[PDB]
């Protein structure tokens, strides 16, 4: 009922994000030879009393929320495929990549434009005050 | 914006349900990949299994085979690229909204903080002292107490928390009720009856609040030291009524020094004067204690009551000595001036009276400025006589509520007396003897 | 028999006023200007003495010192009457130039009837027990109230004890009576000689933080004062370094 | 009231705070105009260049201002600051109270 | 304490100087490399949930540092007549004479 103090939970959120980016880096670096391995169950698996177990075990049809949001994202891009020919999309993505290159070199040149005691001896004075010897300098 | 408890618990429950779904999907993904792992390894995948799953299905029950290597087509390439562009655009819009909202919050917070700091500057001078304090948050507390400026009062140190009130546009001090003490002068009619009042003393901003808090703690300290002093004067008609109001009983007047919370009378002026005497005498105690702490290594940590307070003793002794002088003048008149054929009673005040440093000399001259109030009241009353008898009466009060008469008499027709009295009937019959024995 | 638990340090002349402000904030007491002319007397070399005393114990010959407060009119060089007597006076005293020359000190000593009060102090070497973090010294002190007679001069009086004059020094400083009975001095030291005055603390102030305790057997009181001194060293830590001076420096005994 | 050096440091720190607040204005503007030029628009290109260069120069100004503020804090540690940490004491309040009460006497005695 | 503020400001500045630039930089389309929808989704969540509010924490840490040094400037300051004795004595004598009313 009481939340932890915010720095620890922020650290947990950051390390979970780093863990998931490690997950997708591992999976995307091993992209192929994972598209090439299809999974099927075995006769040792109970496919009569536990086929409900296996049908939601190999499923690649994701939850409706993520792909309705994905299709919402698709139409908000401002460009689609259903009324444009594919080479127009290819050249639009090419010029968008050129615009990314221009923007990152603008950031690069804007970033590169700028830069990123002792006056005496206490013992000798005390030896004077107790004995009379002058402080030798 | 404002957010409520039900909104808070609703947001908590919905993020809890979303993260429940997150861990569910991640756990089924992990449990699937470990199930497929257990077909070929059986060692490491069994660790991350669920006990219920191992109960219901045995491991090594899945298998995979290789479909041939395929080059992905350009149609899904451009599909993924256009979806990437859409996802990037949506993320950029979300980032813009987040940054705008956080800027609005930061701008409001910075406006409040800069108003607070400008109030701090236009409010606090460098003469004042401020230090951090915890509740556990950081608060700036100003020390307005007199304890480091001569006071010895550990019951209530003057510490006030400075709080910012944006609505009031001013800084308010929270002491970490306005009760100023006032005096009442009750005269007595010439019938030995109940006392009627004849006079009484008179009864926002950051600096006004600091001054008011210093005034409040000063009056509380003054009333505390008065109450401590009255126990030594209980024998002289001085009574502590209710630990916040003391009464001074006089044969013709009555002073009521009361500490209370919340038209021109004859004795209002004297009441105001007595109030300023009380405050100045407390200041004199502060100066003497500060001098002792400065000039000595040990200093005065506590105040001795009969030696170091002297608050109501001097001001009571002034009027008490006035009454004693009136009684002595009446007695001298009756027993000499009503008897001899012409003499004048003449009163003259009689007086008797290294560490060179600016601070010590300043403290000494400040204390000696108030010597004429703080000292023992003394007066010598000398009566001339026709010739050659000489007679003098030095009236003094070594205790501020006491009475000592040091009569000195000599005559040429010889005798020479120097005697001390503590009462007035002895003066009466002594003078009655002297006038008939030598003057008559 | 006063035990003196003391710590010592040094500052430059430039950091004097900052230290005055700092110790004013720490103490809550303003600095007080003080001075004392200290004349140190050694035993007469022409007198054959014994290593033993009236008891059968061995005693080394020890210099003893008299001190008194010289009035500040003798220390103003006809330029500082307008300036009041406070801590700002010590900013001017930088060179060897002091109005107190040798002849005025001889006038003080030879009293050219009744003499001013003096303070005779005898101090032995501080203790060698390496478990105490402050310089603990024993000072045998007495107060010469007055004098009279045909030889009322304190020089002839000290010659009466068998003691001859060896040297003298003038110290002027500011001191703080702090909390828990701690005295914190901050003093210049000038040696007075016939050849001319010499500033021993050349371009700097000698710092002495001492607590006087009457009973040396009150180990609770000794530990309390030692903890107070270590505390004061801890607030001053980093700014100024307070340390136990060498015991060979504080040994006032006559070597031979 | 307060020393004018404290005024300079207070106003400079408030200026630093406002500059790093407008840091977020211009970062939001940069990501906004990048979003619109990702929609196919090209007329917002020089305004995007203006926003990014303004972002970098205001970052430089805020960081250099904070750096010299920390330098002035660490430099005046002996000139106008305490070299150690110690709570100050309110001194001279008794003299102020004496002056206040004597002014009250001068008021009451002479109308 | 005062030394730590130096490197604190230094590290906040050196991550503010590159974080928005790398945010713009990693939105690069190529056939780093995003060969699946997973890389696209994780990039578009990590930018919003990792870069923008880390800029927020950066400017909030700068605010905390400025508030701390402002409090240090305020608190750590070093601290820096009308009635003469004869006038006070005259005032006291007149005041007592009026108060007693002999």
């Amino acid at each position: 009922a009481e939340l932890p103090q915010w720095y620890t939970l922020q650290s947990q959120l950051n390390v979970t994000l780093s863990q998931l980016v490690s997950v997708t880096s591992t999976l995307q670096h091993f992209q192929e030879t994972l598209d090439s391995t299809v999974v099927y169950p075995l006769p040792k698996f109970p496919t009569t009393s536990h086929e409900s177990l296996v049908t939601t075990l190999l499923r690649k049809k994701n939850i409706p929320e993520v792909d309705e949001w994905m299709k919402y994202v698709r139409e908000t891009s401002g460009v689609t495929t259903a009324l444009l020919k594919d080479e127009e999309i290819e050249k639009l993505l090419q010029q968008d990549r050129e615009i990314t290159n221009w923007a990152r070199t603008t950031f690069r040149n804007e970033y590169g434009k700028h830069d990123f005691s002792k006056p005496f001896n206490v013992d000798d004075v005390l030896k004077f005050t107790f004995t009379g010897e002058k402080p030798i300098i | 914006t404002v957010m409520t408890q039900e909104q808070f618990v609703k947001r908590r429950r919905d993020m809890l349900e979303h993260i429940n779904l997150a861990m569910n999907e991640s756990s089924l993904a992990l449990e699937f990949v470990s199930l497929l792992l257990s077909s070929v390894k059986e060692s490491t995948g069994m660790s991350s299994m669920s006990p219920f799953l191992r109960k219901v299905v045995k491991p090594s029950s899945l298998n995979s085979d290789k479909i041939p290597y395929v080059a992905p087509t350009k149609k899904e390439y451009i599909e993924l690229d256009i979806l990437n562009k859409g996802w990037k655009l949506q993320s950029l819009n979300e980032s813009k909204d987040l940054l705008r909202a956080s800027f609005n919050k930061l701008s409001s917070i910075l406006q409040n903080e800069h108003d607070y700091w400008n109030k701090i500057m236009q409010s606090i001078s460098n003469k004042d002292v401020i230090f951090k304090i915890r509740d556990g948050q950081k608060l700036l507390a100003i020390k307005y107490g007199y304890e480091d400026s001569g006071s010895t009062y550990k019951h209530d140190r003057g510490i006030a928390n400075i709080r910012n009130n944006i609505e009031s546009q001013n800084l308010d001090l929270i002491p970490h009720v306005k009760k100023f003490l006032r005096v009442r002068i009750f005269t007595k009619i010439e019938s030995e009856d109940d006392y009627i009042l004849s006079g009484e003393s008179v009864m926002k901003d950051i600096r006004k609040q600091i001054q008011l808090l210093k005034k409040i703690i000063f009056e509380k300290e003054l009333m505390y030291q008065i109450k401590k002093e009255c126990a030594l004067l209980i024998s002289y008609g001085v009574s502590i009524e209710n630990e916040n109001k003391v009464i001074i009983e006089l044969p013709n007047e009555k002073f009521e020094i009361e500490l209370l919370s919340l038209l021109p009378k004859i004795n209002d002026k004297r009441a105001n004067l007595m109030l300023v005497m009380l405050r100045l005498l407390l200041v004199v105690i502060f100066k003497k204690t500060l001098r002792s702490r400065i000039s000595s290594p040990h200093g005065l940590i506590n105040l001795n009551v009969d030696d170091d307070i002297l608050i109501i003793r001097p001001i009571l002794g002034k009027v008490r000595f006035a009454n004693y002088k009136l009684l002595l003048k009446k007695i001298i008149k009756d027993y000499v001036l009503d008897i001899v054929p012409g003499s004048s009673i003449t009163e003259t005040e009689v007086e008797r009276e290294n560490i060179d440093d600016e601070n010590i000399t300043k403290l000494n001259k400040e204390i000696r400025a108030f010597d004429k109030l703080l000292n023992i009241p003394r007066r010598e009353l000398k009566i001339n006589l026709p010739l050659s008898p000489n007679l003098s009466l030095m009236l003094e009060s070594p205790n501020y509520c006491n009475a000592l008469i040091h009569i000195k008499f000599s005559a040429g027709t010889a005798v020479s007396f120097d005697t001390t009295f503590s009462d007035f009937k002895e003066v009466e019959d002594f003078l009655h003897f002297i006038v008939a024995e030598y003057i008559q | 028999m006063v035990q003196q638990l003391s710590l010592f340090g040094s500052i430059g002349d430039d950091g004097y006023d900052l230290l005055i402000s700092t110790l004013t904030t720490i103490s809550g007491n303003p600095p007080l200007l003080y001075n004392s002319l200290c004349t140190v007397w050694k035993p007469n070399p022409s007198y054959d003495v014994e290593n033993v005393n009236s008891r059968n114990q061995l005693v080394e010959p020890n210099r003893i010192k008299l001190s008194k407060e010289v009035p500040f009119s003798y220390l103003i060089d006809e330029t500082m009457m307008d300036k009041p007597l406070n801590f700002r006076i010590l900013k001017s005293f930088t060179n060897d130039k002091i109005p107190l020359n040798y002849a005025m000190t001889r006038n003080i000593l030879h009293n050219t009837e009744s003499c001013s009060p003096w303070s005779l102090q005898i101090s032995d070497i501080p203790a060698a027990g390496n478990n105490r973090s402050v310089s603990m010294q024993t000072i045998a002190e007495t107060i010469i109230l007055s004098s009279a007679g045909k030889n009322s001069s304190v020089s002839s009086l000290m010659n009466g004890l068998g003691y001859v004059f060896e040297f003298q020094y003038l110290t002027i400083g500011v001191k703080f009576f702090m909390k828990h009975g701690l005295i914190l001095e901050l003093q210049k030291i000038w040696q007075i000689e016939e050849a001319g005055n010499s500033q021993i603390t050349s371009g700097g102030f000698l710092l002495k933080a001492y607590i006087n305790v009457s009973r040396g057997t009150d180990i609770d009181r000794i530990n309390y004062t030692e903890t107070a001194l270590m505390n004061l060293k801890k607030e001053l830590q980093g700014y100024i370094e307070l340390s136990v001076p060498d015991r060979q420096s504080m040994d006032s005994r006559v070597a031979h | 009231m307060q020393p004018p050096y404290i005024q300079e440091r207070l106003k400079s720190l408030n200026d630093i705070e406002t500059q790093l607040c407008s840091m977020l204005q211009e970062a939001s503007q940069v990501t906004f105009i990048f979003g619109e030029l990702k929609r196919g628009n090209e007329s917002v290109k020089p305004q995007f260049e203006n926003h990014v260069k303004q972002f970098y120069e205001r970052l430089d100004k805020s960081t250099t201002q904070l750096r010299k503020e920390i330098q002035l804090l660490d430099e005046n540690v002996g000139t106008r600051l305490l070299p150690i940490n110690v709570n100050k004491k309110a001194l001279g309040q008794d003299t102020e109270k004496m002056e206040e009460q004597l002014d009250l006497l001068s008021a009451i005695l002479d109308p | 304490s005062n030394q730590a503020l130096y490197e604190k400001l230094e590290q906040t500045r050196t991550i503010l100087s590159v974080k928005l630039a790398e945010l713009i930089n990693m939105t690069t389309i190529a056939d780093a490399q995003e060969n699946s929808e997973l890389a696209v989704a994780t990039t578009s969540v990590m930018m919003v949930n990792n870069q923008t509010m880390q800029l927020i924490k950066n400017v909030q840490d700068l605010l905390i540092l400025t508030r701390s040094i402002k409090e240090k400037w305020l608190l750590n300051q070093i601290p820096v007549t009308r009635f003469d004795e004869k006038q006070i004595e005259e005032l006291l004598d007149n005041c007592i004479e009026t108060f007693v009313a002999e």
